[PDB]
RNA sequence: GCUUGUGACGGCCCGUGAAAAUCCACAGGAAGGAAUAGUUUUCAUGCCAGGUCGUACUGAUAACCGCAGCAGGUCUCCAAG
RNA sequence: GAUGGGGAAGCUCCGUUUCAAAGGCCUGAUUUUAUGCAGGCCACCAUCGAAAGGGAAUCCGGUUAAGAUUCCGGAACCUGG
């Protein structure tokens, strides 16, 4: 229901002590003018809200992931 | 063009009423419809509301008046008799 | 015969005053010390419309002189009376349209509404629309007050009864024909039910005195006795004379 | 060519039971009832709107903060800028009048 | 007769109408006479007076509303009050 | 004829300050690049002190005499002018074109125009100008 | 000394709200205490 | 274009077209408050709870009323080419 | 439509703020115990009366032989604390 554009909001959110899970999703859809490109969205399951961020750079997504804490439950796809 | 002779706002009654009738309600419809001056800001802006009630569209002043007209005669004589009684009170 | 119809209006079941978009009761400032020995301003808020009432309403508000608070009073506006305009009521106020006297502290020729049969009533006389009182002397042996009634008639009034400088304002309203059964319907709507009227000679006996008969007729004399009953007081009460 | 009902049990056309059609994620028409419309908070004087001030239902606003319901100056939410310049204005000039007065 | 002193300022002094370049012209120290119409509001009427007694300007009433002082001045609109920057061939100054 | 002198008293009529005496250190009639308008440097009063009565302690007396001030930019047509004067000597040289559009310099120059007026209110005079107005 | 200011209120009519006075001449007693003192009278 | 919502206006009245619970703002300045420390739950996030009764179906040329599975009577919303 | 009061042999009638001593939440005072006791504030002075008037807050998808804006999944919001 809310959307978080800075990836440094985005950690803490994934460590705020009441976050249990998390989703990551990919699409595949086109670009402005281009050819389809990866689109992955992280969602982060808080108490009263959902945040989602989207990157729409794959090279900049996988690092993303490996950051993520491992206590956190992560559901793919 | 002129499109009617003498019926004038009283046209809306068509042929009832009786034309004696119809001729003392244009008299007074024309007074409760027109537009007066505003002693207050000088305009000529002030309509009826209810009957005996007139605001000034500017200002926003209401005056109490008359049922069709902003000042009866018997109120105009008032005045001069309150004022030239009250001249004789102070001086 | 049966109960005729000025009989019923008395107990009041669907005869009663429409009462429900009336701004209120419209009364002077309660006599107080302040009235009586000097004077207090009040201001013109705003002018309004009264259902059932052919004047307009003026709410007026005065400070309390015992409470900070704001008092508002309801006054039947006068010719002249405008928004924001400030209102003087006491035995010291000046004879200006608007203000509230005593009827002994103004000059004969005075004309006043709005008045007080008594002092302390709060406004009796000449409130209907485009009526007014003259005063036409003093006695100042006694502490009376003679003054003239819209009807006509003479009166003889205490001189600390009060009253507002000026004439009711609305006058002219029935010079106007209503012109049509439906501007009548909606004149009464506001008021009360009396509206519209049959005739007695169109009933039967049972109904009314005047009912019955092969042609519509009263048949005796219309004038009836002040000393009549209930039933019987159907006509012309007591009429000292007829005709034009 | 769809055709909607009501989703309460009032069968009828009050102020309280307006509705608006919608299309659902389903590929339905479905009706949404919606609440009566908010009107501005007027000005204690002159009876205009009040610039920046939210329009809301009475009980909402409990549920907003101060910023939305008031305006940085005196009388601010309930008179408007020129009503309160007339009050300072006119509170100067009559008391500067009553002391020519007393002298 | 003060119509016929205030015609001649027109085409030959430097005059000003309306309020809002009136208080200018006072605050500025370039007035020398206001005149102000019969219905002006008092609140504005007693404004204008505090704003001449600091510059110590001259006040004249015009004795009618703003729209004989509009007539006065030779417009064909209504005038509130009327600032006299300087007088040309006429002597409404010492008069 | 020219009254929107250095030490002139004036009324704020808009902006966040209406209602609030203030008086006039730099004057600025023929405008300037910014603020093209006739226009005025003010230093003022944000919070009047209390009523001080015989009954208070020590320490409520100095409470109640706290004076907040302000500096502000002013056009001439949101300004109220009236008769009384105060000397700005004391500060005139801290308030100025310079001490504005600086965050820093204006809460210098607003402490030393606090100081100047708790002075100025201690010893009782201008008792106008530190009188809150009623409307 | 120089702090405190002398502000008399007037009284008058129309001006400020009256002050707390003694009212015992006007006081609406109950109805016993009444009946007793008119009994006397 | 149809249905409906809404905005700024205009016409009409001797007709000028509810009340209360409830919520908010302002004026006012009683009190409470800092230096090795406090207040703000009208900013953000986090914690707990939300009782009782109604809820099926018909709504009419067969589920209502007229002795009935009676051509009568019975308030209203949605409305394609 | 109760009460206070006034009627009526009486069943009961009038009246709804009335010729009434008509009532309780902000605390301070107390660490013997729970609230006695200090100021002030406020006098409005039962209750009933709308499943179409006023009114704090929910949506989508799915699910049954028969239930759903009430169940399931997901996503929100209000009130009180
Ligand atoms: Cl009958
Ligand atoms: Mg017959
Ligand atoms: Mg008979
Ligand atoms: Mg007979
Ligand atoms: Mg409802
Ligand atoms: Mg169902
Ligand atoms: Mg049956
Ligand atoms: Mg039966
Ligand atoms: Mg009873
Ligand atoms: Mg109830
Ligand atoms: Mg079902
Ligand atoms: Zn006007
Ligand atoms: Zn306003």
């Amino acid at each position: 229901a809310r959307e978080i554009t800075d990836i440094k909001q985005f950690l803490e959110l994934t460590r705020r002590a009441d976050v249990k899970t998390a989703t990551v999703k990919i699409n595949k859809k086109l670009n402005k003018a281009g050819k389809p490109f990866r689109q992955t969205k992280f969602k982060v399951r808080g108490s009263s809200s959902l945040y989602t961020l989207v990157i729409n750079d794959a090279g900049k997504a996988k690092k993303l992931i490996q950051s993520l804490p491992p206590t956190l439950k992560v559901n793919r796809l | 063009a002129k499109r009617t002779k003498k019926v004038g706002i009283t046209g809306k009654y068509g042929v009832r009423y009786g034309s004696s009738l119809r001729r003392q309600v244009k008299k007074l419809e024309i007074q409760q419809h027109a537009r007066y001056d505003c002693s207050f800001c000088g305009k000529k802006t002030v309509k009826r509301g209810a009957a005996g009630i007139w605001t000034c569209s500017c200002c926003k002043k209401t005056v109490a008046g008359g049922a069709y007209t902003v000042s009866t005669a018997a109120a105009a004589t008032v005045r001069s008799t309150i004022r030239r009684l009250r001249e004789m009170v102070e001086a | 015969g049966r109960v005729i119809r000025n009989q019923r209006k008395g107990a009041g079941s669907i005869f009663t005053s429409h009462t429900r978009l009336r701004q209120g009761a419209a009364k002077l400032r309660t006599l107080d010390y302040a009235e009586r020995h000097g004077y207090i301003r009040g201001i013109v808020k705003q002018i309004v419309h009264d259902s059932g009432r052919g004047a307009p309403l003026a709410k007026v508000v005065f400070r309390d002189p015992y409470k900070y608070r704001l008092r508002e009073e309801i006054f039947i506006a006068n010719e002249g009376v405008h928004t924001g305009q400030f209102i003087y009521a006491g035995k010291k106020a000046s004879l200006n349209v608007g203000n509230v006297l005593p009827l002994g502290s103004v000059p004969e020729g005075t004309i006043v509404s709005n008045v007080e049969e008594k002092p302390g009533d709060r406004g009796a006389l000449a409130r209907a629309s485009g009526n007014y009182v003259i005063i036409i002397g003093h006695n100042p042996d006694e502490n009376k007050t003679r003054v003239r009634l819209p009807s006509g008639a003479k009166k003889v009034i205490s001189s600390d009864a009060r009253g507002v400088i000026g004439v009711i304002a609305g006058g002219g309203r029935v010079d106007k024909p209503l012109l049509k059964a439906g501007r009548a319907f909606h004149k009464y709507r506001l008021k009360r039910n009396s509206w519209p009227k049959t005739r007695g000679v169109a009933m039967n006996p049972v109904d009314h005195p005047h009912g019955g008969g092969n042609h519509q007729h009263i048949g005796k004399a219309s004038t009836i006795s002040r000393g009549a009953v209930s039933g019987q007081k159907a006509g012309l009460i007591a009429a000292r004379r007829t005709g034009l | 060519a769809q055709r909607v009902t009501f989703r309460r049990r009032n069968p009828y056309n009050t102020r309280s039971n307006k509705i608006k059609v919608v299309k659902t994620p389903g590929g339905i028409l479905r009706a949404q009832h919606v609440k009566k419309l908010a009107t501005r908070p007027k000005c204690g004087d002159c009876g205009s709107a009040l610039q920046g001030i939210s329009t809301l239902r009475p009980r909402q606003y409990a549920t907003v903060s101060k910023t939305h319901k008031t305006v940085s100056r005196a009388y601010g939410g309930s008179r408007c800028a020129n009503c309160v310049k007339e009050r300072i204005i006119r509170a100067f000039l009559i008391e500067e009048q009553k002391i020519v007065k007393k002298v | 007769s003060i119509n016929q002193k205030l015609a001649l300022v027109i085409k030959s002094g430097k005059y000003t109408l309306g309020y809002k370049s009136t208080v200018k012209s006072l605050r500025q120290g370039k007035s020398k006479l206001i005149i102000i119409a019969a219905n002006t509001p008092v609140l504005r009427k007693s404004e204008l007076e505090y704003y001449a007694m600091l510059s110590k300007t001259k006040v004249y009433y015009f004795q009618g509303g703003n729209n004989e002082l509009g007539t006065a001045v030779g417009k064909l609109f209504r005038v509130g009050v009327v600032s006299i920057l300087e007088a040309g061939d006429s002597d409404i100054l010492t008069t | 004829a020219k009254f929107l002198k250095a030490g002139k008293v004036a009324v704020v009529v808009r902006g966040r300050y209406a209602g609030k005496k203030v008086v006039i250190v730099k004057p600025h009639d023929e405008g300037s690049k910014s603020h093209p308008f006739g226009h005025a440097l003010v230093a003022g009063i944000e919070r009047y002190p209390l009523k001080v009565t015989k009954k208070h302690g020590a320490k409520k007396v100095a409470k109640r005499t706290k004076i907040k001030p302000f500096i502000k930019v002013v056009n001439y047509n949101h300004l109220l002018p009236t008769r009384y004067t105060l000397d700005v000597e004391a500060f005139k040289s801290v308030v100025s074109t310079e001490t504005f559009e600086q965050p820093s310099q204006r809460e210098e120059a607003k402490k030393v125009v606090k100081k100047a007026f708790e002075e100025r209110h201690q010893a009782g005079k201008n008792q106008w100008f530190f009188s809150k107005l009623r409307f | 000394n120089p702090l405190t200011h002398s502000t008399p209120k007037n009284f008058g009519i129309g001006q400020a709200v009256q002050p707390k006075r003694n009212l015992s001449r006007y006081v609406k007693w109950p109805e016993y205490v009444r009946v007793q003192r008119q009994k006397k009278i």
